[PDB]
């Protein structure tokens, strides 16, 4: 077949509505709308010689694991025995060719002026440059940007409960590890559902939403298996992944390496526990709740979450936490 | 937020 122009993924009206909503070393994420429905578009340069955001571009083979894992996780919303909507929907993947669309560069510029960017302005790509364009369901706003917007300690418990269940279901279905579940990768969207449903090994349960649906995104470093074929990112030789400081996030990579003996092909669901611990730590230390923590009931929820924080590292997986931890009774 | 630290 071969690639398609950016205009294929982003016809005039869709392109005009693109706004930048995030970034990483991988490239750029734009929100737009199609058939009256918001979507997020992740654009990753591939196969070219230019350094991008400090790193070499991936080949098509190197980007396949992300695509495969994005598809498997998206599929869980539709399964029976192990079902959850707690990841993100994947709509489509395309291989696109061109220089960066001028309208996306303007959107890039607007973000850089308001939020600041840690990326290079993507204005040096030639007309034959390839990209992978992944279109996802819009999952709302990341937990870091929502750190002053959560209502109450009940909201915090619901988010942790949703995260834990989603991970457990992915563990059970796919021997999944996220491996990079920093707070940019947890999305919150308003829902009018009072409770959310999941199914773990044929058993269905619900979790009070407190008005929010959580989505886990970005499977760049993730791992799973299907048909006893493991799909993963081998970061054994990536030293700078392990040398960060100034946030507990950067200890999580070191602690994962310790757990797995630097062997990233193996299944170690304890990594999901480590990420949950980091998120629980964020809930306790970096959130300013709109209703603060002002009643005996809210204080009690805070105490239960601190207890979770002090105990949860003695569990072996998200599935073990969900099924056995007192917080979820 | 980002996987590796970077201003
Ligand atoms: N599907 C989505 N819905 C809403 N926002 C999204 C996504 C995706 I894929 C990514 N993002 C935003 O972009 C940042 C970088 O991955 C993330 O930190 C996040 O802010
Ligand atoms: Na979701």
């Amino acid at each position: 077949k071969g690639p398609v122009p950016f205009s294929h993924c982003l016809p005039t009206e869709k392109l005009q509505r693109c706004e930048k909503i995030g970034e990483g070393v991988f490239g750029e994420v734009f929100q737009t709308i199609a058939d009256h429905t918001p979507v997020a578009i992740k654009i990753i340069a591939i196969e070219g010689p230019d350094l991008v955001n400090g790193s070499h571009q991936k080949t098509f083979e190197e980007i396949l694991p992300e695509i495969i894992i994005s598809k498997e996780l998206s599929l869980l919303s539709g399964e029976v025995c192990n079902r959850t909507e707690g990841f993100i929907g994947l709509n489509s993947v395309h291989c696109v060719q061109g220089s960066y669309p001028p309208l996306l560069l303007k959107a890039w510029d607007h973000y850089n002026s308001t939020k600041g960017s840690a990326n290079d302005r993507p204005d040096f790509f030639k007309d034959d440059q390839l990209f992978i364009v992944l279109e996802f369901e819009f999952g709302g706003i990341d937990l870091e940007q929502m750190r002053t917007k959560l209502s109450s300690l009940a909201t915090a418990k619901s988010i942790l409960h949703q995260l834990t269940a989603s991970l457990a279901v992915a563990e059970a279905s796919l021997r999944f590890e996220h491996r990079d579940l920093h707070w940019g990768n947890v999305l919150l969207k308003k829902t009018s559902l009072k409770k959310l449903h999941y199914t773990l090994n044929g058993k269905s349960s619900t979790i009070p939403s407190c008005g929010l649906q959580v989505s886990i995104i970005d499977y760049t470093l993730s791992r799973l298996e299907r048909d006893g074929i493991v799909v993963f990112c081998d970061v054994s030789m990536d030293e700078d992944l392990f040398t960060g400081d100034g946030d507990y996030q950067f200890d999580i990579y070191r602690l994962m390496k310790k757990e797995n003996n630097n062997r990233w092909g193996e299944y170690h669901p304890y990594s999901n526990v480590l990420w949950l611990h980091y998120l629980t730590d964020k809930m306790l230390k970096q959130m300013t709740f709109k209703t603060k923590c002002n009643t005996p009931a809210m204080k009690q929820i805070k105490r239960k979450i601190q207890e979770f924080h002090r105990t949860m590292l003695n569990f072996s997986s998200a599935t073990d936490l969900l099924c056995q931890h007192s917080l979820f009774k | 937020a980002r996987t590796k630290q970077t201003a």
